[PDB]
């Protein structure tokens, strides 16, 4: 996953 | 080349759909039309011409996209795809993905909205309107591992498999995400 | 049982800590200890007298758990001891965000980061900013070339490295080259 993309 | 040798049948695309695949089955050095391959789309057609094997354009691009030959049967977007028609059995879910790239991703995205959910880039706890992201109800993904799996846990909500989606997709019921947890697979 | 079959020496930790070590390993069908499978050690190391199949460490231990996969401790130079050339700290001006890297494996990375006085970011910032209480960024840690953090430091023009640099900085006591480190030659 290149990207994090996690929220709260 | 990669598909060196290889004879293929494009079925079931639009006017021009046909033709970008055909194109980039010669790009990488196939013939188009006994054919060793018949490509068809994500959710199959008809396919009365006797063919080597069906698979999908999903498995074509994949295929390119690493430089690879894939078994069709090491991955079920590879070949058509089960789906109950008419059903939107995910209509009230926002999902995300993880561990999922390309070709494989845009499939399982294409089936996730036909079941009616929707789809976001980001794994999201709480609905924040200024930032335009509403709150996740489901991880889609393949193995234990990674900051949106962490995230599932801790925030209780489930993270489930691929064939989830898959199920509820044939069925067109909502798969039991308990039967589906990747905190369960092996 | 995931340690299942394995037998462990908990070395190295106050009496508080290996008693909670010890309890998750039972709690995970591992045993407390002839010859241990596992002697587990936090990540710079100790005496170790007695005899193993193994020494592990603490990350390699929770690691192991959070992805309920037994991962062979040498898939990762953070999962054995680490050698730090001790007292030294080789990154007093860095400012360094990690990218790609989640839980344990990054909470033992930040450790080792500030350990060589770098000092570690959750966002990547070319610009410093006091009213939000972020410095600009120095460095990006990242495990393969993509992604958003990856983009920008390529666009900053600042070095986006492979942990190898971070572990080599510390072995040596001396700021490794990063030239010899850079994510597009791995």
């Amino acid at each position: 996953d290149s990207d994090t993309d996690v929220e709260e | 080349g990669l598909f060196s040798q290889k004879s293929f049948l494009v079925l079931g695309f639009s006017n021009e759909n046909e033709s970008n695949i055909a194109n980039i089955i010669k790009e990488n050095a196939g013939k188009i039309m006994v054919a060793d391959y018949a490509v068809v789309p994500l959710l199959g057609c008809e396919v009365e011409a006797t063919v080597g094997e069906v698979v999908t354009n999903t498995w074509l691009v994949t295929c390119i996209d690493y430089q690879t030959l894939f078994d069709p049967k090491s991955n079920p977007l590879f070949t058509p795809v089960p789906v109950m028609t008419g059903m939107t059995p995910l209509e009230d879910c926002v999902i995300s993905f993880s561990q999922c790239a390309g070709a494989e991703k845009e499939s399982l995205t294409f089936l996730a909205n036909l079941l009616g959910a929707s789809v976001q880039e980001y794994f999201v706890r709480k609905s924040n309107a200024k930032k335009g992201m509403f709150a996740s109800t489901h991880l889609i993904l393949k193995e234990r591992g990674g900051s949106k799996y962490e995230a599932a846990k801790k925030w209780n909500l489930p993270a489930v498999t691929i064939a989830w989606l898959l199920e509820t997709a044939r069925t067109g019921k909502r798969a039991d995400e308990s039967h589906f947890l990747i905190e369960n697979s092996t």
